RNA sequence: GAUACUUUAAAUGUGCAAACAAACCGGCCUUAGCCAACUGCAAGGCCGGAAAGAAAAGAAUUAGAGGCACCAAGUGGGCCUUCUUCGGUAAGCGGAGCAGGCGAUGCGGAAUGAACCGCUUAGGGAUAUGUGGCGUCAAAACUUAUGGGCUCAUUCUCGAUACGUAAAGGGUGUUGGUGGCCACCGGCCCCGAAAAUGGAUGACGCUUAAGGCCAAUUAGUGAAUGCCCAUUAUUCCUUUGGUAAGGGCGGAAACGGAGAAAGUGUAGCCCUUCCGAUGUAGAUGUGGCCUGGAGGUUAGGACGAAGCUUAUGGCGUGAGCCUAAGAUGGACCGGCCUCUAGUGCAGAUCUUGGUUGGCGUA
RNA sequence: AGCCAGAACCAGCCCUACUGCAUUAUCCUGUCGGGGGUCAAAAUCCGGCGGGCAACGAAGUGCAAGAGGGUCUUGGUGAAAUGAGCGGAGUAUUUGAGCUGGCACGGGCACGCACUCUUCUCCGUGAUGCUCCAUGUUGGCGA
């Protein structure tokens, strides 16, 4: 299904500009979100988005939709987190290196699918190939699957950050570096 | 400290708008209010009889009582660390009909209508799709997006 | 070494809606280190050129556009950049470079020593290859002459890492440490 | 030596969280109402407890039948 | 990272990994870009006309 | 208006609602409620129906268990900062609004500093980072680059880590920009610039910088991370406590070793698993430690009790407990379960006794 | 086997190895005319139309999947080694790349949806073991 669904874009782009014509890319619909300073001095409202956020510790990370909501509550917590639109490839090293479940209110680490299967209860989850595909195409489960997990604890990325105070743009770190956090997530996973 | 009245700074709060002034018309005589409905609280500044206190004029609450000629409201009120709920007592002038619950109303009134059609057999309405798909965009026009000397 | 400026075509427009079905189509042309940054400076370009906001637009299409061979030419940059004592002013400075992304990358330099102007208060207005004869400055005139030729004189020339030394013997090449 | 200032205040008082109102539907006490109204419907509810025993009686009768 | 690991969590590895050994062999990336580079000139010149 | 009062009017706010004691659709009962009357309206109930249990249109999320009591401590001198501000010529000055801090708190940075920057703390390894750095002091470019400009300063003196302790006006000193060899606008530097012990970019020093602006990562070769440093992050080992989560505990048989308690708390009944761990005033727990005496029980002592001495080790996170030696002593006394109190000392110009430097001095 | 060393092997963890697809056009190349300049003619530069891949490290453009070194940063020497890695059986299986025959995509199909090269495949050890501890090799020192 992803080959397929590759090249049938390229092809749709081929299309427009052999005539001339522009294709519009279909808005990301799927953000990773990480936290990236510590807990000190932060003010009532960001405190609270944060803990609903569930990022609650510094390299703290979590998937979350792209749409209107979730898109006005992270806008307001822009300095504490950087953010973007993940890969397939970044999608799979999480769940296969950093992945753990909420199971009998213990965080337990993912070693075989049956622990998936009894976890979830539902025949369209059995395996972590599944959950990479709910999560990465953000399918009907998309809640089921990221709210079962534990949020992902990372390390710090090696190489170093270049400016925790200023935004991405600035020349700085923080807020949406787009299809640019994979490289950045690539050196903390 | 000094002058704390039961009326104290309400130079702008109690005051009619602009060409607006007069007194309660007949559409407001006419409005029927019933034990539970939502009802919006808002001084009237030209009746002066059973006027509300300045906290509660801009807030939405339920009637729990009618009398010939007022209405007790219910509203929510927070004091220290818990919300307390008071109840005061106005003439008719002073409130009006909520519509905070239009919508809520509206959701079932469709929701009933589409399950008579679905019943019925009726071909159902086409759904509507999403904006932020993907698409080949035909341009009609294409311009130079530009900094130039004369802009300055 | 390589320019740390990138060159990148940047194509916009607002999300079509009832009001207008169907909105104009405009391209950028922007110099910056990512295609972000590009993004950036083209939504404040269509912000305070044409009314538009990120939060209602769409992008079409953000490319890189290719550099040339490399040939020595002289090329003419026409910019501009604010200050709050004078204000905004306007420049044309002519460059002598192999690329149009070095030509404009020599240009930042140049402000920022000369001036103290930084990258997000500058803005390109053009840049171009112009002929040997339209070249005004003698300092860059003088690199047209055919019988150019000149020594390298007070030269500081450093060792290869691997054979770099703290004390050698006066006359010859020993190392004594290291 | 009169000092005053609210400065603290907010955080303590969120500390056990503002609470939520009483829900409508207790403490519903109807005492203080418009007083005709209220004289009605009491003896609505009287006709309405002798009706709930009558009906009591009835289903005790029905299953010692069957 | 881990061998044993990844074939567990997902059976198909394997035959991914010949699909990458396939395409990282020379003489099929060869022909391959060759073949394709003739099949798209080709076909934009056809569709142009 | 006078010569800021106001039609208009934000940003940031603020009240209510968004299907399980609720609301929607039709029989019926009752009311000494309204209405001229009721088959209308109001109210309380009973009998039935429906129920994407809330679609599609960006169409929420949660380290998301709701509610209700009882008993009681400390505190009621605050102070600093950000953004608003009122008084005051101004103040490390007085008075307020919103939030975060210190007080009650260390640790890593800014040479130094309650409050700035980073980070917030069980006992230890490894790896990687934050703020800040990479001439020596001092870990890191043994003074990196196969990057570009600019700058020369003679008795406090070029300059060089924010918060934090000099103006108008001049200058052909040097580097560029606009318009017409000129007039104006810039960048560094120089005059303008005068105090009280000898002295401070932290010191030395630095000028093909070790300065100031910009930009890199081994360099037009051809592909994500130059290097160094935390009580932070990831991971591994051990402790402790949970609103903790699972399993075993009828001795399988035979004969490598032993053990195997139905259990709050122990030398924890035994395994496995997950998460938290700092703290002044203050609360509470502890098969937690120690002292004098009573009721029981079990022991010791002239082959040496109590007391005393210690480069006497062992056990315990700790309060402490136990052994060894006395080239010490000469008659009483240890453990365990209950009971009981005149029951634990470093300081109160504390009480009483004895010592002591000043001092072989005045 | 007590103490102190060195090397080997196994499990785990941590580092460095091994990498393809898209996109290039404001580009590459040949002529014609201009313009330029020299002691003459070339180039920088502009406009006509002919072709096109700058393709050995061509982009420093977007996304990437591909066993040698440590463990005085861990545990062990097979007292139930769960292994693509230890064992039995054969030689085929099915992953991709090229090339093949209704609907979709655009004003033909670059090759979406349904029905020759390139790699190893299938099978196996429950705990009448609830818990703990007891198992290598080579020297130095200790008679
Ligand atoms: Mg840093
Ligand atoms: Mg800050
Ligand atoms: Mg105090
Ligand atoms: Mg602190
Ligand atoms: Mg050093
Ligand atoms: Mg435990
Ligand atoms: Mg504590
Ligand atoms: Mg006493
Ligand atoms: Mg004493
Ligand atoms: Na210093
Ligand atoms: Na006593």
């Amino acid at each position: 299904e992803y080959r397929g669904a590759e090249k049938k874009l390229v092809t749709l782009r081929r299309q427009a500009a052999s005539h001339g014509n522009y294709y519009l890319e279909a808005k990301p619909k799927v953000a990773v979100v990480t936290r990236i300073r510590g807990i000190a001095k932060v003010n009532p409202k960001q405190r609270k988005i944060l803990q609903l956020l569930r990022l609650r510790q510094i390299f703290n990370t979590v998937f979350v939709k792209m749409n209107k909501p979730m898109e006005n509550m992270l806008r307001a917590v822009e300095p504490y987190i950087a953010y973007g639109y993940p890969s397939l490839a970044t999608v799979r090293a999480m769940v296969y290196k950093r992945g753990y479940l909420k199971i009998n209110g213990q965080r337990v680490k993912i070693t075989d699918n049956q622990m998936i299967k009894d976890k979830y209860n539902n025949v369209d989850i059995v395996c972590a190939e599944d959950m990479v595909n709910q999560i990465y195409t953000c399918g009907k489960h998309f809640r089921t699957v990221t709210h079962g997990m534990w949020p992902f604890k990372l390390a710090p990325p090696a190489g170093g950050m270049r400016q925790k105070r200023r935004h991405f743009v600035e020349g700085g770190d923080y807020g949406n570096r787009d299809t640019l956090i994979n490289r950045f997530l690539a050196r903390m996973i | 400290v000094h002058s704390y009245g039961y009326k104290s700074g309400t130079r702008h709060l109690f005051a009619k708008k602009f060409r607006k002034h007069g007194v309660p018309s007949v559409s407001t005589i006419l409005t029927n209010i019933k034990v539970g409905d939502y009802v919006d609280v808002v001084a009237d500044s030209a009746v002066r009889e059973g006027m509300p206190h300045k906290y509660y004029h801009g807030r939405t609450g339920i009637v729990w009582n009618v009398t010939p000629r007022g209405v007790g409201v219910i509203i929510n009120k927070p004091v220290r660390t818990r919300t307390l709920r008071k109840r005061i007592c106005v003439r008719f002038e002073h409130v009006r009909k909520s519509r905070c619950q239009e919508a809520f109303k509206a959701k079932e009134h469709q929701f009933q209508a589409y399950l008579a059609a679905k019943k019925a057999g009726k071909a159902l309405p086409p759904l509507q799709k999403s904006s932020r798909l993907g698409g080949i965009v035909r341009p009609k026009n294409v311009e130079v997006l530009a900094r130039r000397v004369a802009d300055y | 070494v390589k320019p740390h400026l990138r060159h990148y075509q940047v194509v916009g427009r607002e999300s079509p809606s009832e009001k207008n079905p169907e909105p104009t189509v405009y391209k950028f042309e922007v110099f910056a280190p990512n295609f972000v940054v590009a993004k950036s400076r083209f939504w404040r370009m269509m912000r305070v050129k044409n009314k538009v906001k990120a939060t209602h637009g769409d992008v079409l299409s953000c490319k890189v556009v290719k550099d040339a061979k490399l040939v020595a030419r002289n090329y003419l940059v026409d910019i501009a950049y604010y200050s709050q004592r004078c204000g905004y002013t306007r420049m044309v400075k002519e460059f002598r470079d192999v690329s149009k992304t070095g030509a404009v990358s020599q240009a930042y330099h140049d402000l920022a020593s000369r001036h103290r102007a930084r990258y997000h208060n500058i803005e390109v207005l053009n840049v171009k290859s112009i002929p040997d004869h339209e070249v005004k400055h003698l300092s860059i005139a003088q690199y047209h002459a055919p019988n150019l030729s000149f020594p390298l004189l007070q030269r500081r020339t450093k060792a290869t890492r691997k054979d770099r030394a703290i004390f050698v013997k006066k006359n010859t090449k020993r190392a004594v440490v290291a | 030596s009169k000092n005053h200032t609210n400065h603290n205040q907010s955080s303590k008082n969120h500390r056990n969280g503002i609470k939520g109102p009483v829900p409508l539907h207790l403490h519903n006490s109807k005492r203080g109402s418009w007083l005709p109204a209220l004289v009605n419907a009491r003896r609505v509810r009287k006709h309405n407890q002798k009706a709930a025993l009558k009906k009591r009686r009835e289903r005790i009768a029905a299953f010692a039948a069957k | 990272k881990n061998r044993r690991l990844r074939l567990r969590l997902n059976p198909y590895v394997k035959r991914e990994t010949a699909a990458a050994k396939g395409m990282r062999n020379v003489a099929n990336r060869d022909a391959r870009r060759k073949a394709k580079l003739a099949r798209v000139t080709k076909a934009k010149k056809a569709a142009t006309k």
